[PDB]
């Protein structure tokens, strides 16, 4: 039971620091009791109906269509757990408080929503999970989530990467004859210095370098 | 959510008894609202749907 | 779908449905008619290739 | 060195992958000015019309 | 009198951890040592929302590998791609669309449709959520774990001369044996105690007789005298050397690899294909699989036979259909797990013990282990269905307000498709040469299922017709859920004709039949359940914004993903290959880009459910307490609390003649005035 | 017009161009990691929003 | 990794105090209101803390900005202080990067490929800070002091029309030039953390981004973003302490709270705001640190590698 002192840095009206929801307007789930008895949706007429009786008024005609601003009645906010009384409400006393359910419903266990924070990690749950299966991990490999590099000229080898060779095949008599069939596309890349570079119109990144 | 409707009869003792039309679910207890509330919301979350077993 | 999209929202002449049972006995006799030309088709194409 | 962070560049060996052309390639006229150009053109164009 | 306690933030801290400490057991008491079934549910309900995005990246591993020819994604890793397919496989069906629907909705809804406190076994509901997660781990990543853990680069010859004990064999001879010891001392040392590597290279230097090829981390054995582990640091990723080709092996054990989903014989059962590890850890995880379905099948059968409320013990007409349905799976998954725990003991036997079980060279077939399989296999997949049909016939009547069409038919037609599902295994086996008697009654009894199937969709059919409609979020699921069971049903239906299926068995038709009757119509039927037990599982309403943009990407994305997989099984592409002619790419990209579709709506999902627990609202029934208007009274009191519920909402918004004269007069950008 | 597409549609034409050229299709088939174009363009609204 | 580093060029100490000074003038310059919206926020809590709840938890910087500009002196108003932050932070970027040239200089690896570790140089760095700090600790009160008599009462505002002004104000009222050095601990302990916090989370960061994701462009601002988020946090509290011991009036009446040190100040903080007390005005902060950041490193970036290039360093080398 009870309840502490009044401390103004607490209440909104007096603390301006206190951002206000207006989507929490005219409800306060501090002051909720459980289970929920109080009522809050009661008949509301002379919004579009009058309350009046002019059925038979033939001196009076009713247009719904002005009707007159009212405040705005938000949707029920939800309750918010109070922690240490809830933690009080459920708590167990060991070999010493019988193993009995109470007769007050009170005893009931409600659910009071919580802090927010948490589900920010249920928003990016589907993003962090699928990087800590390909990027933490580098699943498949390494190299696959990198930008893609050609590898330098002949490397590691002239057997996996033979681009000097391949510069003749484009360059001997046959070669050039092959690009006359339209079935061999051209050559892609330059041999400068012992630099190879790879045309505008290849599409690839230029190689690293042998750091 | 409590009762839908509210009726005053007469019984074949001449008592005028009161009579609660209340809020249904559609098999889902689930779906149920157990409330005692005079509203529309779902405030209680139950736990224990069967407190007292 | 036009009738329920475009006459069976609340806005849109509701019904009234007051109907405690269903009282189906050969609805299910009469509707496997279509799967059933389905299962002679298929069977008597299978059979022809085979 | 000149503030409290230090970006520090680090040298890299190499590395490459089987493929090339279905990741980050930059165009070669993805240049400043010519972006600048052809997204100006465009906007004041349909800027004026709406 | 005033206090100064010198102390004051110190009381503050004291305060604090005695909050912490607090919160810790209340934390472990409500969610981790209890045996309340909602809670226990909603921590099934996480546990698959994190399996279900294991399945989703294996998928997308998969789809990545498919996207186009040349094997982009595991780059010829075969072995890899077929244990990546099996785990997907496994742990979408027997740990995704299992969890959830036994695990969160039984344990949610059995206590409250059939009416019970808590289960019959509250114990054995908390071991079967507790037991989930080691068979979840086990059965996704056997992606990433062979024993070939090492790469293609990992030069093992650096370490391994660190593991062979026979060369040493010759100081095991004297250990026992002192007589000739001292002789053995006064032989020559050529390699006692000390390693020699071989020239790796050709390096020409006369001046140097002897070069040496120590590893580089194995030169100061004082750093390695005092480091607490293996001598693999000195062979994991210490050259540069790499052969950026497909054609080249990153394996070399060809035999550590997977029989998929369905395991196939002598394949599974031979350490001489299917090589120690992967594959064992997958029949030992069915095993295990087994148990739990056991456990959780008994626990939630004995609830309803025992613990059912006085008027529903045996009238099941009366339970939501979803609930029927569950215990139908229950029933049929407590027939076949003994069969495929009988099926995965004699493949671990034949492994292992040699018993030969399947090896026909002296008495043993595969075919055997084909029917034992599928005789557990169709069950399964008939149990992973039905749950999305009570699903639909829940929430259709609930927004139309009105009785569902023939619920006694549609439960016969479920239960007469349970009992044609253990005659009709071996549709999965029409080309391991069955004999034609089997086979023709196995075709004759697969396209009579289309007869149930008809029945469940003509009566979700009429159940959408003549009554009051409240659209809502699950009812459009439910809409996906039937335009999504239309297309696989009839697909499968096509299955079944012989000569058709001899041209599209083990065939992306097939997946795609099973993918649009598993991946679109049971998890789109499992999101509408979510949908509409929401404020149930969480107590608050849902996000109508990000719902929909999880609807619209989710099912859509599902269409994308595997219409064109029924392109390419029209045009003959196997299944379980990482490479494929490229006359397939478009498609395949296609489907890629279909799953992807899919990924953004489970993103679109996540951040629903995060915006929801954002807002915490109330959530207020659509049905207003009135569920069905069997009067006309019930109709006016339905509509009089209508009418006085859409006049609250509607405050704080001006009138039509208010709102009309602003949206008219809205623009004041004029230049010249009077 | 000119104000607002040379300052805003021009710039939002050429973020987008300048966080997207470089993002290469398939072949013959689609470009099915769309996904990584998500971020990126969030990046060139947010930064051409004000 | 230690092979991995890249100093084949390095600035002298003429053109390091250049850039420097030239650079950090232009940062302060671009992100001084975001500071002076963050000692706002750390005033207007000064003894009330976080009192919202959820989402709503700290000071809006923009509701904060409105009603500075509502004021009436419009943004023209945000650089009163500026007048003297300016000189402070020029000054202790010169005596820390001083120091930081010759500790490092007098022990840094003679490979161009070999630096120093990260703990190394972070210690060097947090010498480098609080030494300078202290130094240019008047100028820091003098800034904050400036800043905060905006949101107190007339009584207790100091007023301050400059920095010279300022230091004279101090050293006669408040005793002596020995009062010059009010919060100086707080502010070196400031110095010290915010000179640690930053590099190697930036580090960490930018080398597993390139290992996931190689040479691409938006590997070190997102390492940026990190190492700012994670210096903010490790640096605000000490912050939000050094604010509150500039603040203080010398008069005991005139303040909310009275604070006999750090640790009177920490204790104060914990009692009244609580923990959360220490994170308010976090996302200016965060801001201000991240667009300082940034605009440093962008600048410097192209001057170095410009002159980098003018001397001759393979494009592998910048
Ligand atoms: C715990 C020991 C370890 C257990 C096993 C863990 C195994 C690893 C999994 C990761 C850890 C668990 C993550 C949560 C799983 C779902 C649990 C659940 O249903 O909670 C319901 C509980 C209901 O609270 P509510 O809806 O806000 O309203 C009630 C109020 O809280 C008022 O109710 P109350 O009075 O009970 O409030 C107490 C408590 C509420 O109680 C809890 O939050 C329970 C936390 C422990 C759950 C233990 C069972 C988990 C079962 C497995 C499910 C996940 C499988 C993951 C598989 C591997 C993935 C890698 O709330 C707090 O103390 C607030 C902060 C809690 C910490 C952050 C959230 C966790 O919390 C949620 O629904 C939040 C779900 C958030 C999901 C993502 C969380 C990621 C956290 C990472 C950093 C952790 C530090
Ligand atoms: C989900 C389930 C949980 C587990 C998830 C991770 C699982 C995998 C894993 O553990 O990987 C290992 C991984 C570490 O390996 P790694 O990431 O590869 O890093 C490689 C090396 O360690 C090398 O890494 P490193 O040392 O370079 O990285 C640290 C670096 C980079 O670190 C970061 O970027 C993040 C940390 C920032 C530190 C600075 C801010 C500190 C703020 C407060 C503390 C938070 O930070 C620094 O160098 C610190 C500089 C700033 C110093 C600040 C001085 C003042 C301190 C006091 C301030 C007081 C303020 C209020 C008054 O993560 C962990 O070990 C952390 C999780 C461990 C979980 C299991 C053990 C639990 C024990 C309980
Ligand atoms: C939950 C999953 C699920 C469901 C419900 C089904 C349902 C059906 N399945 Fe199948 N099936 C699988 C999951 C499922 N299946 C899996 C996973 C495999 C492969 C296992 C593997 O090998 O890996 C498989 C394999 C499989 C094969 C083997 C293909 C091959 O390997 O050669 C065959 C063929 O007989 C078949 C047939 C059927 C039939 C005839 C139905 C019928 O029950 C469906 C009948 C339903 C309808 C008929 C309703 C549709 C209604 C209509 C009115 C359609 C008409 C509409 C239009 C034409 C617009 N299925
Ligand atoms: C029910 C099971 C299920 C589900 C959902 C899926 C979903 C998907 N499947 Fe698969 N699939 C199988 C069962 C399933 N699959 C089986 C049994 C096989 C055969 C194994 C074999 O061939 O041996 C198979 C094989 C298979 C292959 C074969 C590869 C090959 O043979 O070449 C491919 C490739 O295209 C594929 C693709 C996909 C895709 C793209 C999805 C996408 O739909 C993925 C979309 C992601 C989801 C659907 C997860 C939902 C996310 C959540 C987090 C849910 C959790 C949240 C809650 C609802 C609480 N699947
Ligand atoms: C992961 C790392 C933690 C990240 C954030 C932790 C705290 C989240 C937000 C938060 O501040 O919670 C709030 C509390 C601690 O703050 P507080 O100062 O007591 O606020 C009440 C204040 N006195 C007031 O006036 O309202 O926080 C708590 O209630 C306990 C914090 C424990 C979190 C992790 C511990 C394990
Ligand atoms: C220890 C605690 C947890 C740590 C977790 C660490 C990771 C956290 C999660 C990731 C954060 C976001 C990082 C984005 C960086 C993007 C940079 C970039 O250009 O990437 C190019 C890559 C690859 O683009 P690509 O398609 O051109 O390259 C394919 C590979 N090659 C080059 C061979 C063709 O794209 C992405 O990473 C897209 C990211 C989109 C946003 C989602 C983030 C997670 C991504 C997981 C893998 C991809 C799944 C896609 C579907 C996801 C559905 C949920
Ligand atoms: C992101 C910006 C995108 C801009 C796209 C369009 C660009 C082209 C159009 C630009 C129009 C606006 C600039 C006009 C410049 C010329 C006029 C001018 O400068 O006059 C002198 C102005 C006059 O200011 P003034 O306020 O005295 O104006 C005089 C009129 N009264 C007094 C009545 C209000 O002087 C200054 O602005 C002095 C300060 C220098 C600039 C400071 C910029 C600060 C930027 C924000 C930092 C963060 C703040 C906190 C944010 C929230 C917390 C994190
Ligand atoms: C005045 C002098 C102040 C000195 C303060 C301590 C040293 C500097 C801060 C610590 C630091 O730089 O850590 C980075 C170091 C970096 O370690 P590293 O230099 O070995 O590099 C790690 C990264 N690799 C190996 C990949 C290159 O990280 C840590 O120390 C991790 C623990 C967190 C920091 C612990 C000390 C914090 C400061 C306490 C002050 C009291
Ligand atoms: C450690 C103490 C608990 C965590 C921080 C609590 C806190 O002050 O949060 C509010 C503060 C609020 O920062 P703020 O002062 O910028 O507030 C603005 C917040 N809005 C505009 C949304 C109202 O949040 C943080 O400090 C977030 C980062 C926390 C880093 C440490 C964990
Ligand atoms: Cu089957």
């Amino acid at each position: 039971h009870h309840h502490h002192e009044y401390d103004w840095r607490d209440d909104p009206k007096v603390n301006k620091d206190i951002e206000e929801d207006i989507r929490d307007r005219g409800w306060h789930p501090e002051t909720y009791d459980f289970p929920y008895t109080k009522k809050h949706d009661d008949w509301v007429f002379d919004v579009t109906m009058p309350s009046q009786n002019y059925q038979t008024d033939l001196t009076v005609n009713i247009h719904p269509e002005n009707k007159k601003m009212h405040v705005m009645k938000q949707v029920m906010r939800q309750s918010y757990w109070d922690a240490e009384h809830d933690m009080a409400h459920e708590y167990d006393y060991e070999s010493e408080d019988l193993d009995f359910q109470c007769e007050s419903f009170k005893s009931q266990h409600f659910r009071k929503k919580g802090p927010i924070s948490q589900y920010l990690i249920l928003g990016l749950l589907p993003i962090l999970y699928f990087g800590t299966e390909f990027f933490y991990n580098h699943y498949p490999d390494e190299d696959y989530w990198r930008v893609a590099h050609p590898p330098p000229l002949d490397y590691p080898d002239t057997d996996d990467t033979d681009d000097t060779e391949t510069f003749k095949d484009y360059k001997s008599f046959t070669g050039r004859r092959m690009v006359d069939t339209g079935i061999v596309d051209p050559l892609w890349y330059d041999i400068r210095e012992g630099k190879k570079v790879y045309y505008d119109w290849a599409g690839v990144n230029q190689p690293m370098e042998d750091i | 959510q409590m009762f839908v409707a509210r009726q005053v009869v007469t019984n074949s003792k001449g008592e005028k008894v009161e009579v609660l039309w209340n809020a249904q679910c559609y098999e889902d207890i689930a779906q149920l609202n157990v409330g005692f509330a005079p509203v529309l919301e779902s405030v209680d979350y139950h736990w224990e749907i069967f407190l007292w077993a | 779908i036009l009738k329920v999209a475009r006459f069976r929202v609340l806005k849109m002449r509701p019904k009234i449905s007051t109907s405690y049972r269903p009282h189906g006995k050969w609805g299910d006799f009469l509707a496997c008619i279509i799967p059933l030309i389905w299962c002679i088709n298929i069977l008597t194409n299978s059979n022809l290739i085979l | 060195m000149f503030f409290e962070l230090e970006d520090i560049k680090r040298r890299h060996s190499l590395y490459w992958d089987i493929y090339n052309v279905q990741g980050w390639v930059r165009r070669p006229d993805s240049t400043l000015y010519n972006n600048v150009k052809r997204g100006v053109t465009a906007g004041v164009v349909a800027s004026l019309v709406q | 009198v005033s206090v100064n306690n010198y102390f004051y933030y110190l009381d503050r801290i004291k305060k604090l951890f005695t909050y912490l400490n607090d919160l810790r057991k209340h934390i472990l008491k409500k969610y981790v040592y209890t045996i309340n079934h909602k809670r226990i549910a909603i921590n099934y309900l996480y546990f698959s929302m994190v399996t279900g995005l294991s399945g989703a990246a294996l998928a997308t591993m998969i789809r990545l590998e498919l996207a186009h020819p040349g094997s982009p994604f595991f780059k010829g890793d075969s072995l890899r791609y077929l244990q990546v397919v099996t785990a997907h496989g496994l742990i979408m069906v027997f740990f995704v669309v299992v969890p959830i629907l036994f695990g969160g909705f039984a344990n949610f809804l059995i206590p409250y449709h059939v009416g019970s406190k808590d289960v019959a076994y509250p114990r054995l509901n908390s071991i079967g959520f507790w037991i989930q997660p080691c068979g979840y781990i086990l059965l996704a990543k056997i992606g990433f774990l062979r024993p070939q853990f090492w790469r293609y680069y990992d030069k093992t010859s650096f370490s391994f001369p660190f593991l062979e004990k026979m060369k040493y064999n010759q100081y095991k001879e004297y250990k026992n044996d002192y007589l000739f010891y001292l002789d053995f001392l006064k032989k020559e040392i050529t390699d006692d105690h000390s390693f020699f590597w071989k020239a790796r290279k050709v390096i020409k230097l006369p001046q140097y007789s002897v070069f040496s090829f120590v590893p580089l981390k194995l030169m100061m054995w004082k750093t390695m005298i005092n480091y607490p582990e293996s001598f693999w640091y000195a062979a994991s990723r210490v050259v540069q050397s790499r052969r950026k080709k497909v054609f080249v092996t990153k394996c070399s054990a060809r035999t550590l690899t997977t029989a998929g989903w369905t395991f196939i014989t002598p394949f599974s059962s031979n350490i001489k294909y299917t090589g120690v590890g992967s594959q064992d850890i997958l029949i030992l995880s069915v095993v295990f699989a087994g148990i739990s379905t056991t456990i959780s099948f008994t626990n939630l059968l004995i609830t309803r036979r025992t613990l059912a409320m006085p008027g529903l013990r045996h009238r099941r007409v009366l339970m939501p259909f979803v609930t029927i349905s569950i215990f139908l799976t229950l029933r049929m998954l407590a027939t076949i797990t003994p069969v495929l725990g009988a099926a995965v003991i004699m493949m671990a036997f034949d492994r292992h013990w040699q018993t030969t079980f399947f090896e026909y060279a002296y008495g043993g077939d595969p075919i055997l282990s084909q029917h034992l399989f599928w005789f557990f296999g169709h069950p399964e997949v008939y149990v992973l269905i039905i749950p999305t049909f009570g699903f639909i016939n829940m929430i259709v009547p609930h927004n139309n307000t009105r009785r569902v069409a023939s619920k006694h038919h549609m439960i016969w037609a479920i239960y007469v498709m349970a009992y044609m599902g253990y005659l009709v295994w071996g549709h999965h086996m029409y080309l391991v040469g069955l004999d034609h008697r089997s086979r023709t009654m196995y075709s004759t009894i697969t396209i009579m299922i289309s007869m149930p199937a008809t029945i469940k969709v003509v009566n979700w059919t009429l159940s959408l017709v003549n009554g009051a409609l409240k659209i809502d979020l699950p009812f459009l699921f439910s809409m996906s859920f039937l335009l999504l069971f239309l297309v696989a049903g009839f697909t499968g239906m096509w299955l079944s004709h012989v000569s058709l299926n001899v041209s599209m068995h083990d065939t992306f038709y097939v997946v795609a039949h099973f993918h649009i009757m598993l991946s679109g119509a049971a998890m789109t039927g499992i999101f509408s359940g979510i949908y509409y037990y929401f404020n149930a599982l969480f107590g608050v309403k849902y996000s109508r914004m990000f719902g929909y943009m999880h609807l619209i990407y989710y099912s859509g994305g599902q269409w994308v993903a595997f219409v064109p997989l029924f392109y390419l099984g029209f045009s003959g592409m196997p299944r379980r290959i990482h490479d494929y002619p490229v006359v397939f790419m478009g498609w395949h990209s296609m489907s890629t880009t279909g799953h992807f579709i899919t990924l953004v709506g489970i993103i679109f999902f996540f951040l629903m459910m995060f915006d929801s627990h954002i807002e915490r609202r109330a959530s207020t029934s659509t049905t207003l307490g009135l569920p069905r208007w069997y009067k006309r009274i019930s109709y006016y009191i339905f509509k009089i609390r209508y009418l006085q519920h859409t006049k609250s909402k509607m405050n704080g918004i001006p009138g039509s003649t208010v709102r009309l004269m602003l949206i008219n007069r809205h623009f004041v950008e004029y230049e010249v005035y009077e | 017009a000119l104000c607002i597409g040379t300052f805003d549609i021009g710039a939002r034409l050429a973020t987008f161009r300048w966080l997207n050229n470089g993002w290469q299709r398939v072949f013959a088939g689609f470009e099915f990691n769309f996904v990584r174009k998500i971020p990126t363009t969030m990046l060139a609204a947010l930064f051409t929003a004000p | 990794m230690n092979y991995s580093y890249k100093r084949y060029w390095e600035p002298s100490t003429a053109e390091v105090i250049g850039l420097s000074l030239s650079v950090n003038t232009i940062s302060a310059a671009l992100t001084y209101p975001i500071e002076f919206v963050k000692v706002r926020s750390q005033i207007r809590t000064e003894g009330v803390g976080i009192r919202s709840k959820n989402l709503y938890m700290g000071i809006n910087p923009n509701k904060v900005f409105r009603e500075i500009h509502a004021t009436g002196n419009g943004l023209r108003g945000f650089y009163q202080g500026f007048e003297s932050h300016l000189i402070g932070r020029l000054s202790y970027l010169f005596i820390r990067n001083l120091t930081y040239k010759i500790i490092y200089d007098r022990t840094k690896p003679v490979k161009a490929h070999n630096d120093l570790s990260h703990r190394e140089k972070g210690v060097i760095a947090g010498f480098a800070g609080g030494l300078a700090a202290f130094l240019t600790s008047p100028a820091d009160l003098v800034n904050t002091r400036t800043i905060a008599e905006g949101g107190k009462p007339k009584e207790w505002r100091w007023g301050y029309k400059g920095l010279m002004d300022g230091i004279n104000k101090i050293a006669a009222t408040e005793g002596g030039n020995a009062a010059l050095f009010r919060g100086s601990y707080a502010n070196v302990l400031r110095a010290v953390i915010l000179n640690i916090s930053l590099t190697g989370p930036f580090d960490y960061l930018n080398e597993k981004i390139w290992i996931t994701f190689g040479d691409m462009t938006w590997n070190k601002y997102a390492a940026l973003l990190w190492a700012s988020f994670w210096g903010s946090v490790a640096t605000l509290p000490f912050d939000n302490i050094r604010t509150r011991l500039y603040a203080q009036n010398a008069d005991p009446t005139k303040n909310r709270l009275t604070y006999s040190g750090w640790a009177d100040a920490a204790k104060k903080l914990i009692q009244h705001e609580g923990i959360s007390g220490f994170y308010v005005g976090f996302y200016a902060f965060y801001i201000r640190t991240f667009l300082y950041a940034w605009t440093t490193v962008f600048i410097t970036d192209k001057i170095t590698s410009d002159w980098k290039r003018k001397a001759g360093l393979k494009e592998w080398q910048i």
